[PDB]
RNA sequence: GCCACAGAG
């Protein structure tokens, strides 16, 4: 049948249960699972080729200037590196 | 009396006066090559029965279980197993869920598909480089012609807890076994382009190879070739062109009686190899279709290697992923000098009733030592005592429990280890097609949220159950970040006197 | 033009030796029985159905309402007839008929 | 030479 | 009637042999345990029990 | 120049870009691109 | 006592209905060896009544 | 979790953490989100953290503990017949900590012939490596399979098979390590005591040390299951035959007397239910007794019995099914039904209610299954699969209903549970006002 | 499709013992256990290499596009 | 010119005087750690010798030496390496003189 | 006969016939389905030709 | 004290049993004179391919270390790179690359030098650290072949791409380096590939040297293992056909029967693969105690053909001593 | 001291979403539980769910 | 983007 208004507000893939009460998020990654006992019980192992796309937005402070400078110089192709930069004037 | 067509039947051997109607002489005629099953039908030795007819008859299983009150005899018991379940070695010793999982799993095995696979172009194909027939096979394998075109490899398996890396049905491969050619599988994919002729008598042109001012091929077209179709044999990486297509710039037809004879330029609409690891072109084929157009097919291939994540099965279920890849020096070894290839956890046997795998190991060891393929057909096959006698005759333990030496410290293992050849399959569910990462990417035009699927650079769902679980901790800021800040944030203007 | 399945009486592969199988690029260990339509090798699967031209008796425990259903199968049209019990009395039910 | 145990040879035919 | 034909998936020889000789269901969906999905002993040697 | 192979006849033939896709010996219409001549390397590891 | 819920409400009041619900859920859960803490059951009973 | 970067294309987590995830490395697929603002990061690490959440709020029991093959290593180390010399002791001690902590050696348990250390002092040094770590735990607990002592006059300490574990100070004095003491399921484990007395950091350290110990100790001491670990002795083969002969005689006599028509009638059941109850009870008793006989005769260092005693993965019933009679094939809480008219399979006498005709699998898995028994086992397994696949589709709806009802509740700052509209549901949560987590 | 140059687990050069195995099984009509014993194969790792190998390359070579049909 | 990064002495886990220490060795694995364990254990002055590999995906070796008495950790490691070198040389000499006969 | 077996099933519950019994299931093959489709297509073609 | 006992379900006394601190006597301190006096080497057999010898009075860690160095750290040569020139075959390019990689070369590795990988690819390969092989085969039909055509080799001239066709192409100073001893594949009749007429294989292979831990092709040992020497201790003599029963539970060159008293004895326990059968039967239990001797090692080293096995042993012990010296000389980082 | 400390740190911490904890502590056993009907009185004479 | 099946936990 035709996709009416009432059929876009009810159901599993509707809006109230498909895109409001739970919604797809950015900055995620899905992978198969392998054991690693030599890792502490609070530590998950992220592969090298997954951490190069997943990123954390760190704001420069007076305490982490040199570290972020080195991360920016290292670039988006070597693992301890940076992938995007955003400024206040921009 | 039923005369309908569409009923299911089975052939049995009529038995009367306490004697099977097929004597040894009729079996001799069959084994001589004459008196086909049709002839035994005509003489009245075998009869077709449906479940309606079996309701009043009396069927016997073995010859030893004859009573005068029977009417029929089952021709062989292992008819009860199907064709897909026929590969399972000694499945009457296993548990029923194991057989069910093997039936659902063996259809995803990687092996050679047919004798004509390298002239075949399918949408997806997996071929094992070094196939091997199963050492403990079944009469079903000889009948349905499975050993001739196998799928899987015979790995020497030690059943021991090598490290913590091999817990919860995981597996430990050998680095000097993968690199010698174990589980080396190659994958083939197809790319099809049809150069449609539009109503304006304008059609796609494959021509052109871009060259910069330096006079050399550009990096985007390093394997494009002279005509416009990527050359067979050349490597193709992420972000290159192997069919440099071009479509007419006048997308709308609008049939024109005007001249417009020349300067009907084309725009670039190529196919771009945006795969994540390198692939090689192995076939490029061109054809003329039924409507007399141009059809171009390209077969890409990549020779992946076993690593962490790939699945493995044992023909008794017991699926699992590789957990670690240890070097040959760290693996155990025996008096002869052999190291195992795959080590499995002994915690998969108590909870899964997988005694058939153990009997398979002993039968396979007896077979490789004796020199003959050993049957393991269901309800019968080859017994255990004779294989034990062969194992002691060649000079081994009766239960395959050979004494090993731990390569890490050179000491004798304080407990014996189950050691022998087991046949394993490499399944198609591999890590390299399931890795995923999102970051910031494409958005749907109706909801402005992340899209779905790894074929569109999508993200992961955070369903209602996960939302409730995050509520269950008291995490407010995290929920606000997950579902508003980084999912579908939007700046709106609201009039706080009316409210719209 | 019939799309015929492989290894049928009309296909080119009926009783073909291994050399002829080599000439036409076909595998001798090919199960056959699948239609090649539009480049895709489709399979028509055997379907299972309730028995036609016969009788079915069905009953349920808690409700206690027995029934006997018969699937009317003609070469032109198909229908179904129910013989059902209500409050311990037999009645006839049909799709075209309104009540019992 | 031939017994009643090896009666499965009908199945290949 | 819908879903008569399905694509013969080429993954292994046993896979093509197993998609062949398949029997669908007249019941598309079910909810009852021991309903149309139970393995009845009538099925000895007619359909596979594994 | 010869760059294309027909399926059955296996006759090395060329295809000018003003010519229909067809073999010059048999009436079949499959042309496979023959192996190129550029140096391709592989790691045996 | 009745292992029902609405009968106990109709005969003895809502406060007995709470106890009937709590005892029934404790019996059903501890018959299967799950061992849910009784305070969660108390919360459920006092939400429904 | 805290992230660590290792190059092998797969997510890897410690196996003690896989129990709450219900994760099985069988092609399992898990997800990894990354927060963006620092506030959500601090939220996740301080409230959602695995160290801060080692206790499920179901009952307060520990749920992040040792799993399979870690409990086996603990049992094999803490066995009574283990004695390590000094080099093996120091090798294990440096193995469980990677040479990062200072270890002080306790006096040996055997001094005159050779200096030997018991296997329990290894776990004693795991709990308290030196005098700087303040972990001093004191507890007692019962293992999974406990045997009472020879007489009532003794306490539980001197009990046979040493199932009563007592830790005073930091030494483990009596008791072998089992699932009941280092695993999820009981509120008097060792890691639970450490967590409830000294905090989460020492508990995480203890788990890390035990994991690294059991991860590189079983490679220096094997543990394998063969067919020698499943095959039965000479006595079981004839004992099982004698008891099944007696059972078949009994059931045949009762079935003949039922056919004649003078069977006892229950006050609330007809004759069919009487026959069903008698046969089912008799068969279940036969299975249980022959299973007891089979288990008692098995020698030690038979691996599956060690797996049952230790509680890693399995049960006594499973080894009983491997070595002795499989048992009654219960289908929907009843014997094998009548697919045909008055019989199961087209192989068996008409109107026969004999138990080998109604779903008894007499042969063990080691000896192979007969065709009727094979089809009956297939039926039971298929019904197990459908039950597992159907119960989920109702419990998910029930869970969503309960959550969408209860999710507005909270505990305000006056110990009164109030809804979203500040309507009081309880005046003190659970009467006492005590969190079931703690 | 073609016999490996080295055994999967041990490390022997097992490709040599393939054509000789076929020759000895074809001409002398021995039992193939004896054929594996005589060719310097004692560890059963190499025995399973050339006892369970299928010569699929000789079936694949029939269908090549290069030669005349 | 000396190769500095091959071996390190861990500072957060060492003792104040030198009774106990833990070195980290790069580009070595079990095949030398076990030999160092065996040789150092043949000291009457070593109470605790033990090697470990922290992660098989990273090439590293942490060896812990705790010695009671006058002996320090560094001297224990150096004399153990000397003893291992002498032992390998003795095996070399014996093997050569037995090969030379045949 | 229909109501006779209705009465028998009503007298004792043991006379229920299993719905999922294999003898009460019929197997439609590929040829029958192709025949059914060719019938409709041929009659549509004949009507259009008329 | 060092007899590792083999009980029917376990192995006992496996740990090393000598060091100061083990007993109050504080015996078995380190001393070079003790190992000089007690250690022994006995060569049972020495062939062109396989070596069998015995190391006596040495502990298990040292023999294990020798085995690990043999498997993973003794260098050898193999094909690391391939360049393909018009490889028209049904076997894929990378499969032929893999087989060419895992072929064993009969080159002494001392005549080369390690390749510095960080250098650019134009100059990383020189003539002093690279062996260049060339393979050039083209299959064509033979007109005077028999009509039967059952054997594929009669029809076609080069239907088998063997290993021996890998010609050596020297470059530069190698023209005098290997003039007396040319570089050839170690095993001549390896079946590298198969071809049909109309198909051509032409490849240039670059061979470097690396450790065994990088890849299995660099391993210079086909097999390099050891077993502890078994020992049969008969507590009480056996008589009659019971001695025949005792003989049946052993290999046919281990247990013998006397001709003066018809009582069983041991002949040679070196040939006894421990099948532990005699611990089964209760009639012979409590009379024989099978074991191994922990400080007596039977080494068996079979090489692929690259180098002579005692050269492998001496290179292994030399590598271990060099490693020990290298860790000795370098100073500890503060 | 230890008894009073363990009592005072066992109070329900104000702010906890106790309803969510209760809901996911009751629903999950429903996933876990296996059987349906148990014989309480007179074996099969009386049935209770 | 809409339907249909096939699968993975
Ligand atoms: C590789 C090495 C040189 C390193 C540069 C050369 C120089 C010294 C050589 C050994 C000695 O000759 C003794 C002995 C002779 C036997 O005949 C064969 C084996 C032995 C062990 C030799 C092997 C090898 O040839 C050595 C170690
Ligand atoms: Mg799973
Ligand atoms: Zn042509
Ligand atoms: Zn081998």
């Amino acid at each position: 049948p035709i996709r009416g208004f009432c059929q876009r507000l009810k159901g599993k893939q509707g809006r109230f249960r498909g895109n409001l009460s739970g919604k797809r998020v950015d900055f995620s990654g899905r992978t198969v699972i392998s054991p690693d006992p030599n890792l502490s019980i609070d530590e998950v192992a992220v592969p090298d080729r997954v951490a190069k796309v997943l990123t954390y937005p760190e704001k420069v402070t007076r305490y982490n200037r040199h570290k972020l400078q080195e991360l920016i110089v290292n670039g988006p192709n070597v693992h301890p590196g940076a992938n995007y930069l955003l400024k206040r004037n921009e | 009396i039923a005369t309908d067509g569409g009923r299911i039947c089975r052939p049995l051997i009529i038995v009367s006066d306490g004697q099977s109607r097929v004597k040894d002489i009729h079996l001799r005629k069959l084994l001589d090559g004459e008196l086909d099953f049709d002839d035994f039908l005509k003489l009245g030795l075998v009869e077709y029965l449906d479940v309606n007819e079996e309701n009043d008859s009396y069927i016997a299983l073995y010859e030893k279980d004859i009573v005068p009150s029977m009417t029929h005899l089952e021709i062989e018991p292992f008819t009860i197993l199907g064709a897909v379940a026929g590969l399972i070695p000694y499945p009457h010793h296993n548990q029923s869920p194991r057989n069910t999982y093997q039936c659902a799993m063996g259809k995803q095995a990687i092996g050679a598909i047919a004798y004509n696979q390298f002239k075949r172009i399918d949408t997806l194909l997996y071929l094992m480089t070094y196939p091997q027939q199963p050492m403990v096979k079944t009469k079903t394998i000889e009948l349905i012609d499975y050993d001739k075109l196998p799928a899987g490899q015979n790995a020497t398996v030690a059943v021991m807890s090598y490290s913590g890396y091999d817990i919860e049905d995981a597996l430990v491969l050998n680095k000097s076994s993968i690199d010698r050619g174990f589980g080396r599988c190659e994958t083939r994919r197809k790319t099809t382009t049809v150069l449609k002729r539009y109503a304006n008598h304008t059609q796609d042109i494959i021509g052109g190879m871009r060259v910069d001012e330096n006079g050399d091929p550009i990096w985007q077209h390093q394997s494009l070739g002279p005509d416009g179709l990527g050359e067979v044999g050349m490597k193709v990486q992420s972000g290159q062109i192997y069919i440099n297509k071009s479509v007419p710039t006048n997308s709308a037809d609008a049939p024109n009686p005007n001249n417009v004879n020349v300067q009907t330029q084309y725009r670039e609409a190529p196919v771009i190899y945006r795969g994540p690891e390198p692939s090689h072109i192995d076939q490029v084929m061109m054809s003329v279709s039924d409507n007399d157009q141009a059809l171009i097919k390209v077969l890409l291939r990549q020779n992946r290697r076993p690593e962490l994540g790939d699945k493995f099965s044992s023909r008794h279920g017991q699926k699992g992923v590789c957990g670690i890849i240890v070097k040959q020096e760290d693996m155990p070894f025996n008096d002869q000098g052999i190291v195992p290839d795959i080590i499995m956890n002994p915690h998969g046997f108590p909870s899964r009733m997988t005694v058939g795998k153990m009997i398979e190991l002993i039968s396979g060891k007896a077979g490789v030592l004796n020199g003959t393929l050993e049957y393991g057909t269901c309800f019968g096959g080859s017994k255990l005592e004779d294989m034990s006698k062969i194992l002691v005759d060649q000079g081994f333990n009766y239960s395959g429990k050979d004494m090993l030496y731990s390569g890490i410290t050179g000491e004798c293992l304080q407990a014996y280890i189950f050691f022998g050849p087991i046949y394993y399959q490499k399944l198609k569910h591999m890590v390299l097609d399931k890795m995923h990462a999102r970051a910031r990417g494409p958005r749907a035009v109706l909801t402005r949220q992340p899209t779905e699927g790894r074929s569109r650079d999508g993200g992961l769902r955070l369903g209602e159950m996960e939302r409730d679980c995050v509520i269950a901790y008291g995490a407010s800021q995290l929920l606000l970040e997950r579902l508003m800040i980084s999912s579908d944030a939007f700046e709106v203007d609201v009039c706080d006197k009316c409210g719209l | 033009r019939m799309p015929i399945m492989l290894r049928s009486n009309k296909c080119i592969l009926y009783d073909a030796d291994e050399s002829k199988m080599a000439k036409l690029n076909e595998c001798p260990l090919d199960p056959g029985g699948y239609f090649i339509v539009n480049g895709t090798e489709k399979v028509i699967l055997v379907q299972e159905q309730l028995s036609k031209n016969r009788i079915i008796v069905e009953a349920d425990e808690k409700k206690g309402i027995v029934q006997a259903s018969v699937t009317s199968s003609t070469h032109e049209r198909k229908s179904k007839t129910y013989v059902i019990t209500k409050n311990g009395k037999i009645y006839l039910k049909h799709n075209s008929i309104a009540e019992e | 030479i031939n017994t009643a145990q090896d009666k499965w040879h009908l199945l290949p035919a | 009637r819908a879903g008569v034909t399905h694509v013969l998936s080429r993954l292994s020889y046993i896979s093509a042999l197993g998609m062949m000789t398949r029997i669908s269901s007249q019941f598309e969906k079910s909810r009852k345990v021991s309903g149309p999905r139970a393995l009845q002993p009538s099925q000895f040697g007619m359909l596979c029990t594994a | 120049t010869l760059k294309y192979i027909c399926a059955e006849c296996s006759s090395k033939l060329s295809l000018s870009r003003t010519d229909a896709v067809r073999c010059k010996d048999c009436g079949h219409r499959i042309l496979l691109k023959a192996r190129t001549k550029r140096l391709v390397q592989f790691e045996a590891r | 006592t009745t292992n029902h819920v609405l009968e106990v409400f109709s005969v003895l009041g809502i406060e007995a209905a709470r106890y009937s619900i709590i005892r029934e859920i404790n019996y059903t859960m501890s018959n299967h060896g799950m061992s849910v803490d009784p305070r969660h059951i108390q919360l459920l009973g006092d939400v429904m009544t | 979790h805290y992230a660590k970067i290792r190059p092998w294309r797969t997510f890897r987590l410690n196996e003690c953490v896989c129990t709450p995830y219900n994760a099985d490395f069988d092609g399992d697929e898990m997800n990894l989100h990354v927060p963006q603002t620092e506030e959500a990061r601090a939220e996740a690490i301080n409230l959602m953290g695995v160290k801060n959440n080692l206790l499920t709020p179901k009952s307060g029991e520990p749920i992040i503990a040792a799993t399979q093959d870690f409990i086996t290593g603990s049992y094999l180390i803490s066995h009574k017949d283990s004695f390590y010399d000094r080099a093996t002791l120091t090798q294990l001690l440096s193995m469980m900590s990677d040479g990062i902590e200072h270890f002080d050696i306790p006096p040996p348990a055997i001094m005159k012939p050779y200096y030997l250390w018991t296997g329990k002092q290894v776990f004693s040094l795991l709990i308290k490596p030196n005098h700087n770590s303040p972990v001093v735990i004191n507890l007692d607990a019962k293992n999974k399979v406990f045997v009472p002592p020879k007489s009532k006059s003794l306490p539980n300490e001197m009990s046979q098979n040493d199932g009563f574990v007592i830790i005073r100070g930091s030494q483990i004095l009596s008791g072998v390590m089992d699932k009941s003491v280092l695993g999820d399921g009981k509120k008097h484990s060792v890691f639970y005591t450490i967590l409830r007395d000294y905090g989460p950091q020492e508990a995480a350290n203890a788990m890390n040390r035990m994991a690294k110990l059991c991860a590189r100790f079983l490679g220096n001491r094997g543990f394998s299951i063969g067919i020698n670990d499943v095959t039965p002795a000479d006595d079981l083969k004839q004992k099982k035959e004698e008891l099944v002969e007696i059972a078949y005689h009994k059931c045949d006599e009762l079935i003949t007397l039922f056919n004649k028509g003078e069977l006892e009638t229950q006050p609330g059941c007809n004759e069919e239910q009487t026959l069903e109850a008698k046969i089912g009870g008799l068969l279940s008793k036969v299975r249980e007794e022959v299973g007891d006989v089979c288990i008692n005769e098995l020698d030690n260092w038979n691996a599956p019995l060690i797996m049952a005693t230790c509680g890693s993965k399995g049960s006594t019933l499973n080894v009983s099914q491997m070595v002795a009679v499989v048992g009654q094939q219960i289908i929907s809480g009843n014997r094998v039904p009548d697919g045909f008219q008055d019989r199961s399979l087209p192989h068996f006498p008409k109107n026969s209610k004999t138990p080998q005709s109604k779903g008894f699998v007499r042969n063990s898995f080691f000896s192979g299954l007969s065709p009727p028994e094979f089809l009956f086992h297939a039926i039971s397994g298929r019904e197990g699969l459908v039950d597992t696949a159907v119960k989920t589709a109702e419990t998910g709806y029930m869970s969503r209903r309960l959550m969408k009802s209860l999710e507005d509740l909270s505990c305000q700052y006056d110990n009164t549970v109030r809804t979203s509209a500040n309507g009081i549901v309880q005046f003190t949560y659970g009467g006492d006002g005590l969190d079931p987590l703690e | 499709m073609i016999v490996p140059v080295r055994c999967f687990s041990c490390g022997k050069v097992v490709g040599d013992k393939w054509e000789s195995y076929l020759n000895l099984l074809q001409e002398d009509e021995l039992d193939e256990g004896t054929a594996l014993s005589r060719l310097g194969l004692k560890r059963y790792c190499c025995r399973r290499m050339i006892l369970t190998h299928v010569d699929l390359i000789e079936k694949f070579l029939r269908y090549n596009p290069l030669e005349k049909r | 010119e000396p190769d500095r990064e091959k071996i390190k002495l861990l500072t957060q886990a060492t003792s104040e005087d030198g009774t106990s220490a833990s070195f980290q060795i790069v580009e070595e694995d079990h095949t030398l750690g076990n030999a160092l364990r065996y040789v150092i254990m043949k000291n009457p002055d070593v109470e605790f010798c033990g090697y470990s590999i922290p992660h098989p995906s990273e090439n590293l070796l942490n060896i812990r030496i705790q010695t009671y008495g006058e002996t320090t950790a560094v001297d224990a490691l150096q004399k153990g390496l000397k003893d291992l070198m002498d032992l390998c040389d003795v095996v070399e000499s014996k093997f050569t003189e037995k090969i030379k006969s045949m | 006969m229909m109501t006779r077996r209705v009465v028998m099933a009503m007298y004792n519950p043991k006379m229920i016939d299993d719905r999922d019994y294999v003898g009460n299931k019929r197997l439609e093959l590929a040829g029958q389905l192709i025949s059914l489709l060719f019938e409709d297509l041929f009659k549509k073609f004949n009507n259009d030709f008329k | 004290s060092n007899i590792v006992g083999i009980e029917y379900n376990r192995v006992t006394n496996t740990t090393s049993t000598d060091f100061p601190g083990f007993s109050k006597d504080a015996e078995n301190e380190w001393n070079v004179e003790k190992f000089k006096k007690d250690f022994e080497v006995n060569i049972s057999s020495l062939d062109a391919r396989e070596a069998n010898f015995d190391l006596i009075n040495i502990d298990t860690s040292i023999a294990n270390a020798f085995r690990r160095i043999m498997i993973s750290e003794v260098p050898s040569v193999a094909a690391e790179y391939v360049y393909f020139f018009n490889n028209t075959s049904v076997i894929q390019d990378e499969v032929l690359a893999h087989r060419i990689g895992l072929v064993p070369l009969k080159v002494d590795p001392d005549m080369l030098t390690w390749v510095d990988s960080n250098l650019p690819d134009d100059e990383k390969f020189t003539d002093e650290n690279t062996i260049v092989l060339s393979l050039n085969v083209k299959c064509t039909r033979n007109p005077d072949a028999p009509k039967g055509s059952t054997d594929p080799k009669e029809l076609y001239n080069n239907a088998h791409v063997y290993a021996r066709d890998l010609k050596f192409e020297p470059q530069g100073r190698q023209s005098t380096t290997f003039a007396d001893c040319p570089v050839v594949p170690a095993d001549p009749d390896i079946l590298l590939a198969k071809l049909r007429p109309g198909q051509e294989i032409s490849l240039k292979a670059h061979c470097i040297l690396g450790i065994g831990g990088d890849h299995a092709k660099f391993s210079p040992v086909s097999t390099a293992s050891y077993r502890l020497l078994p020992q049969i201790n008969i507590l009480q003599p056996i008589k009659g056909e019971s001695a025949r029963r005792f003989q049946k539970c052993f290999p046919p060159g281990v247990i013998g029967i006397d001709e003066g008293s018809d009582e069983a004895y041991v002949k040679d326990a070196r040939k006894d693969t421990v099948s532990r059968e005699v611990l089964r039967y209760e009639e012979f239990a409590d009379k024989v105690k099978l074991g191994r001797v922990r400080n007596h090692f039977i080494f068996n080293v079979e090489s692929a053909g690259a180098m002579t096995p005692e050269e492998i042993f001496f290179k292994s012990v030399r590598i271990l001593k060099n490693k020990a010296e290298y860790l000795k000389n370098c100073p500890i980082t503060q | 001291e230890i008894a009073l400390f363990k009592y005072r740190k066992a109070r329900l911490e104000p702010g906890t979403a106790i309803g969510a904890i209760g809901a996911q502590s009751i629903g999950e056993p429903g996933t876990q539980m296996t059987l349906k009907t148990f014989h309480f009185a007179g074996v099969a004479s009386m049935n209770v769910t």
